[PDB]
């Protein structure tokens, strides 16, 4: 009674078209079905399928397949609110306890139309004490790698939407308490496209 | 309706002590079911009932663990005492015999429960919120604020945003997940970010006010502190900003 599934996590673009899995070993396992867990949130169900075959709802798709003992989860037009972890959940006829795989965690991310990469100083409200420096406005092809040292405090990436201008955007923060620290040279380790600025 | 209800939603005290999770399954289901989840092991089934009867236990540990439905719209899951290794997020699950054919289970929000070696590392969270960038204002027409939650233990905590006194979500982003302010240690103190962004008009309002909160979960009344320090209890601390124009 045990399911193996890659946990991932894995990253896709917006409209991405996306294949999550599960195989077992127990030819007991009789139906399955796709749950969905948003973060901080208790499982959803999402698809179900009897023996072998595909069942389609919109832009899902779910199979299994008994020789194979295998079961997918393809999502077309991977959207941001898909964003989640996927277990596949098991049983079969004798009992109806669910088994279920560690599950898959997927981050599609948002596409934003118009790309102005930059990063800022912020300033501390009233009186703090440690540079903070914002990185925004770059594309989702961008990846944000951690600092060389633990003093150098580094955020992943994180889109907004504003919804009253139908426009969003992404953002990561890196903050230190150390002198040397300023940004510029803030994300000196992560790959970042041609633009800067400083005041 | 009104789904599957699970009390209480965080849960940290101290090992040695009795927790006691609570769930109310959906009206008319007469299947309810408990699960936990960890990273490690993942979401398993630890024992679900029939008409307050138990059917399967399997996943239940020893006697430390123990469950029952004294009737039909109410169950309960104990562990006496409790340690390090039981903390997990608790869901609780509830059905019908026709929804379970077609695999149709019904989960709660869960419990969280961290079961520490000692409170006293436990502490709350410290709360700045840093002011936008006059560049970013003149490079566009949007003004974005940030905050930063750090220092606190265990990850129990839900940061918002407030403006002029009501919770704002558009133009919102919080880290997913809190980051370590020190990987090495075993154990660690937390650290989280968010950002707001409004239109650089709206911020040069100087009537707006910008506010960041961030929902704490720590001791509680019973839980006993012998130490020369602002208890960590449950709380709420905050940092806040309002609008300029200069």
């Amino acid at each position: 009674k045990e399911v193996e599934q890659d946990p991932g996590p894995l990253s896709v673009p917006e409209g991405a078209i996306v294949s999550l899995n599960c195989t077992y070993s127990n030819s007991a396992f009789q139906y399955f079905m796709w749950y969905r867990q948003y973060s901080r949130k208790g499982p959803e169900l999402l698809m179900y399928t009897y023996s072998s075959g595909n069942k389609e709802d919109g832009r899902f798709t779910a199979q299994v397949d008994k020789s194979s003992k295998y079961i997918s989860l393809f999502i077309r037009d991977s959207q941001p609110s898909d964003s989640a972890t996927y277990l596949c959940a098991m049983r079969g006829d004798s009992s109806y306890k669910l088994i279920f795989g560690s599950g898959t965690r997927l981050l599609v991310r948002p596409d934003i139309q118009n790309p102005d990469p930059a990063v800022y100083q912020l300033r501390d409200s009233k009186s703090s004490d440690k540079s903070v420096c914002l990185f925004t406005d770059f594309d989702s092809q961008t990846n944000v790698s951690q600092s060389k040292d633990s003093d150098v405090y580094i955020t992943d990436k994180c889109v907004l939407d504003m919804r009253s201008m139908d426009f969003k955007s992404n953002s990561a923060v890196a903050w230190s308490n150390k002198s040397d620290f300023a940004c510029a040279n803030a994300f000196n380790n992560s790959i970042i496209p041609e633009d800067t600025f400083f005041p | 309706d009104a789904g599957v209800i699970q009390s209480p939603r965080h849960e940290v005290t101290e090992m040695g002590q009795q927790v006691t999770l609570r769930c109310k399954p959906i009206s008319g289901h007469d299947y309810l079911f408990w699960y936990r989840q960890t990273m490690m092991r993942g979401l398993e089934l630890l024992i679900y009932f029939n008409n307050n009867v138990p059917i399967d236990d399997s996943g239940m540990p020893e006697d430390r663990f123990s469950a029952k439905m004294p009737n039909a719209s109410f169950s309960t899951l104990k562990i006496q005492p409790s340690e390090p290794r039981d903390s997990a997020v608790y869901f609780c699950a509830s059905s019908l015999w026709e929804k379970l054919a077609k695999n149709i289970q019904y989960f709660g929000a869960g419990t969280r429960l961290s079961v520490l070696e000692d409170l006293k590392n436990v502490f709350p969270p410290e709360v700045a919120v840093f002011e936008p960038s006059e560049a970013e204002i003149s490079h566009t027409q949007k003004a974005t604020l940030v905050c930063l939650a750090t220092g606190f233990y265990p990850d129990h905590v839900e940061l918002s945003w407030w403006v002029n006194g009501k919770e704002v979500h558009s133009g919102v982003c919080t880290d997913p997940q809190p980051l370590k302010e020190q990987p090495a240690l075993n154990d660690s103190r937390y650290a989280l970010s968010s950002r707001l962004r409004v239109s650089a008009t709206f911020w040069q309002d100087p009537r707006n006010h910008f506010r960041c909160q961030v929902q704490f979960y720590g001791l509680s009344e019973n839980d006993e502190w012998t130490q020369d320090r602002a208890k960590p209890v449950t709380q709420i601390v905050s940092a806040e900003a309002w609008g300029r124009a200069d």
